[PDB]
RNA sequence: CAAGCUUGAGUCUCGUAGAGGGGGGUAGAAUUCCAGGUGUAGCGGUGAAAUGCGUAGAGAUCUGGAGGAAUACCGGUGGCGAAGGCGGCCCCCUGGACGAAGACUGACGCUCAGGUGCGAAAGCGUGGGGAGCAAACAGGAUUAGAUACCCUGGUAGUCCACGCCGUAAACGAUGUCGACUUGGAGGUUGUGCCCUUGAGGCGUGGCUUCCGGAGCUAACGCGUUAAGUCGACCGCCUGGGGA
């Protein structure tokens, strides 16, 4: 992922144009990798070495949306609700 | 990672013990101060510090007699898996009178033979022998 | 291309081919003709080659193997089942409204810009003679006397691979597994023939022979000996050299003798 | 190698030439090794137990020169 | 004793072949590391700037041609 | 927009139509808004092999920064050219623009 | 339960090295075969032999051509991956690890029965390819016999696109994450310095190989990459056969 297409994920979620380590900027940086992603897989279907960066990615991002879930359950609705996650 | 750190400062004690070297360190805690403030007034260690304003370092000190060591044997009794609670009817006596164990009571951290007269009992962090 | 469910014997064994590119409607008028069932039986009303006979109305496409347009170029518009060959057939729309009826590349869809001629830029779809195609390049229409029509691989799913380009010759090698010399100036097209999967076609019961008019085969050694060599026996007997019905050997025999062509045979497919 | 000879070379010398310099770039080890087969197994084997003891000459010297005998 | 990591280049173009005529031999294989001395980052930006000119017909394969 | 080293192989009987290829094979760059930093012939050179059973050959060498596009055309043209004998096309990773090793 | 901090765990900036995976090209040497040209009696083979190939011209030797598989030198106890594993060059797509100075978020961490994926070779199906090698098989030998090691041939198979199989001494015969405890030789790879001022000295990081002390072990051996002193969790064994 790009230098300039991370820094407008920065600047779209980020609490001070600075902070990029936010959780919802940690979960943004990594859905617009997985669906960015999606379309190199449908041409290489055995690339499995590098279909496991993709479930550490996925499942990384599974943990740090269980631990919004249960810090602050007003932002985490408005996330899922702006990213399209059903889960 | 660290699932406990009352049995990281005593195999600090142990390893810094028998490989005869004479100030031990570690990260500082509300545990183990009142660990080695029962630990100097018993006896086994000369003096401790604790040195820092954000994230403190406790510096214990170790004590030799005739060259060998003074902290024999030290075990750790009860352990993060498993909780082991005694009453003071039961309160065990480690090395027949000589050992203490350093047992959490109500009223602060105190070593057994005071901890049974002051009438009460409580968890035992650690044997030391 | 999936097997049909075994719902009852007779679809056990179906595999089919399906395919969604195509046209679910009526062919392009213009285009077709009659192809009646001939029915086997020539001019003197005798079955001269057997076994044909039934099976469903095939009206005739028109379908241009010559491609003579130079220059212009030709949008593709759709797909359709042409139930004469086992291939299937583009509809191609020129750039002044004329229309055609082309084989389809392996590559094909609706919105492809083919351009027939000398100047084609090389690109699967396309057709250019043979002095200026790049050797090694599979192609198929491939002619045998320039401007006859594309004779040489036009099957399902064939190609044949241009090896050397000396002198006012070229060589192919034929599907069949044959090299052959060809003129040089044979008008050829470039790429593969789309539908490759028919021979994954498994038809599945008896009946998908006579809707496809193919009538039944009745082996030698059932008949009587007045009918064929094979018969005979009380029983079953076939004690006596495998031969056709009308005394040939069939068993590897060669009958080629057609030896006014034999400047081109280069070697033989073995 | 191409030996060619020079001007008044006496023919041993022109030809000892030759074998020296086919010695050193090694036809002679290279169409041995690839007379049989040698599986990625054996081969691996062959070229760890032929550094373990290019190891212990390489040591043994620095240690069997240190206790004398007479 | 090496070349390279003493004369402080960080490249080996390979459109240089005054170099590469010194770590070549006569048949022209390459000739080892533990030979010319060259340290063990550089011999292979050697081994793939020389790969490069043998396609690119500069350098020969073998002794013949 | 990353940066490309080029180098291209023709044959010495067609060794007079090269400033037609190299005002030829500025078009597909520099009219596609890739800037263009060197560009050398190398005269002719005595190889050290046959290829396509000859001695002598002509080298250019181009370098010039593209599009990812014009330069994955570029060899095409190389291909089904019969011109260029061998081409090779290298991803420089930075813009150089020293005069070449070897024009000395 | 409620509120906080930065050392655990993570993101961002700039770079470095690598046979890490998937796809498409192309280059050179050789083995075989085909078409010839020069050429005359033997070649091939083993411990010695014969089977086989040659007076219908083999074997050598030269030019030309089709095709397939593999990548000499580099190549090293060297590098990458979680294991299986991965070697010519070039281009597309893509996964990690590591240093450097910083900014940021505030335990988001560790292990994991049942699950779900990957998992060398052999096999198996459907469709292609087949130069080399090569189970079965055929012949010549050695032998008391030789269904064998040796020899001349040779089909599955090896190879390619897509599906099953899910096993190996899958070995470091050592589950994974963390904290401690004397040293010395290397190799590979980052970086801030000091007269860098050709190969110099002063440092701090990761990763891997030998030798060796305390301590441990039945011994051999291990030895800061532990089989040392500990903490968290999972797997597993309970006499040999039967199995
Ligand atoms: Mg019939
Ligand atoms: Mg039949
Ligand atoms: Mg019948
Ligand atoms: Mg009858
Ligand atoms: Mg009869
Ligand atoms: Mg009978
Ligand atoms: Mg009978
Ligand atoms: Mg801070
Ligand atoms: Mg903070
Ligand atoms: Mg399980
Ligand atoms: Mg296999
Ligand atoms: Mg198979
Ligand atoms: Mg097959
Ligand atoms: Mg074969
Ligand atoms: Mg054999
Ligand atoms: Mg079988
Ligand atoms: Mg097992
Ligand atoms: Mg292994
Ligand atoms: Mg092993
Ligand atoms: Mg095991
Ligand atoms: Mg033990
Ligand atoms: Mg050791
Ligand atoms: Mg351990
Ligand atoms: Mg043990």
């Amino acid at each position: 992922l790009s230098t300039e297409a991370t820094a407008k994920i920065v600047s779209e979620f980020g609490r001070d144009a600075n902070d990029t380590g936010s959780t919802e900027v940690q979960v943004a940086l990594l859905t617009a990798q997985i669906n960015h992603l999606q379309g190199h897989f449908a041409e290489h279907k055995k690339d499995h070495h590098s279909r496991r960066g993709l479930l550490r990615m996925v499942s990384q991002r599974r943990k740090l949306l269980d631990y919004l879930k249960r810090k602050d359950v007003a932002r985490y609705t408005q996330l899922i609700e702006r990213l399209g996650l059903r889960r | 990672s660290m699932q406990d750190p009352i049995a990281d400062m005593l195999t600090r004690i142990r390893n810094g013990q028998a490989a005869n070297k004479a100030a031990v360190t570690m990260p500082s805690s509300k545990l183990k101060v009142a660990i080695a403030n029962v630990l100097k007034e018993e006896g086994f260690i000369e003096d401790f510090k604790v040195e820092g304003d954000t994230k403190p370092e406790l510096e214990l000190t170790l004590k030799y007699f005739q060259g060998k060591a003074v902290v024999e044997s030290i075990q750790r009794v009860s352990r993060p898996g498993l909780r082991i609670y005694k009453r003071k009817d039961e309160l065990p006596k480690v090395m027949a009178g000589l050992g203490i164990a350093v047992v959490s009571t109500s009223k602060g951290v105190m070593t057994d033979r005071a901890a049974r007269q002051a009438g009460l009992g409580g968890e035992i962090i650690c044997y030391v022998a | 291309v999936v097997k049909c469910k075994p719902t009852s014997p007779g679809r056990r064994h179906v595999v089919k081919v399906v395919n969604p590119e195509l046209h679910k409607g009526k062919p392009f008028a213009p285009l077709l003709e009659k192809n009646s069932k001939s029915g086997g039986r020539n001019n003197n009303g005798r079955i001269t080659t057997r076994h044909i006979g039934g099976g469903h109305k095939q009206a005739y496409r028109i379908v241009d193997f010559k491609r003579n347009k130079d220059g212009i170029p030709a949008v593709v518009e759709r797909l359709e089942y042409d139930p004469n060959r086992s291939a299937n057939i583009a509809l191609v729309l020129y750039k002044d409204g004329e229309r055609r009826y082309i084989l389809a590349p392996k590559g094909l869809k609706a919105g492809d810009q083919i351009q027939s001629g000398v100047d084609a830029a090389i690109k699967p779809g396309n057709t250019l003679p043979m002095r200026n195609i790049p050797v090694g390049s599979t192609v198929h229409n491939v002619e045998m006397k320039p401007g006859k029509g594309g004779q040489l691989a036009r099957s399902a799913g064939t190609y044949v691979q241009i090896v050397a380009r000396d002198g006012a010759y070229v060589t192919l090698r034929l599907r069949s597994g044959e090299m052959r010399k060809v003129e040089a100036d044979c008008r050829a097209t470039l790429g593969e023939v789309g539908n490759a999967e028919h021979m994954l076609r498994v038809l599945g019961k008896a009946g998908a022979a006579r809707w496809r008019g193919v009538r039944p085969t009745v082996r030698g050694t059932a008949m009587n000996p007045v009918d064929h060599p094979h018969g005979g026996g009380e029983g079953r007997n076939f004690g006596k050299h495998p031969v056709t019905p009308w005394g040939v050997q069939t068993k590897g025999k060669k009958t080629r003798s057609n030896k006014r062509t034999d400047k081109f045979i280069v070697r033989r497919r073995s | 190698p191409v030996i060619k000879v020079r001007e008044n070379e006496p023919f041993d010398v022109a030809l000892r030439r030759f074998k020296r310099s086919c010695e050193k770039a090694g036809v002679l080890a290279e169409v041995r090794r690839r007379e049989f087969y040698e599986k990625p197994t054996t081969e691996r084997k062959r070229a760890k137990a032929s550094a373990v003891k290019r190891h212990a000459k390489k040591l043994a010297r620095e240690n069997a020169r240190r206790t004398r005998l007479y | 004793f090496c070349r390279f990591t003493a004369e402080g280049v960080q490249e080996i173009d390979y459109k240089d072949i005054a170099t590469l005529k010194n770590y070549i031999t006569e048949s022209g294989k390459i000739v080892p590391s533990r030979i010319t001395g060259t340290r063990a980052k550089y011999q292979r930006q050697l081994a793939r700037a020389i790969k490069r000119a043998r396609y690119l017909s500069l350098l020969p394969y073998t002794d013949r041609h | 927009m990353r940066h490309y080293e080029i180098v291209f192989m023709v044959h010495p009987d067609q060794s007079e139509q090269v400033p037609g290829m190299i005002e030829r094979y500025t078009a597909a760059i520099t009219g596609a808004e890739g800037k263009i930093h060197r560009l050398e012939d190398w005269g002719r050179r005595q190889l050290a092999y046959p290829i396509n059973k000859l001695h002598k050959a002509h080298y250019v060498l181009m370098n010039v920064e593209a599009p990812q596009e014009v330069i994955d055309e570029l060899e095409t043209t190389f291909r089904f050219n019969d011109a260029v004998i061998r081409s090779m096309v290298m991803r420089t990773k930075h813009a150089v623009t020293e005069a070449s090793p070897m024009v000395k």
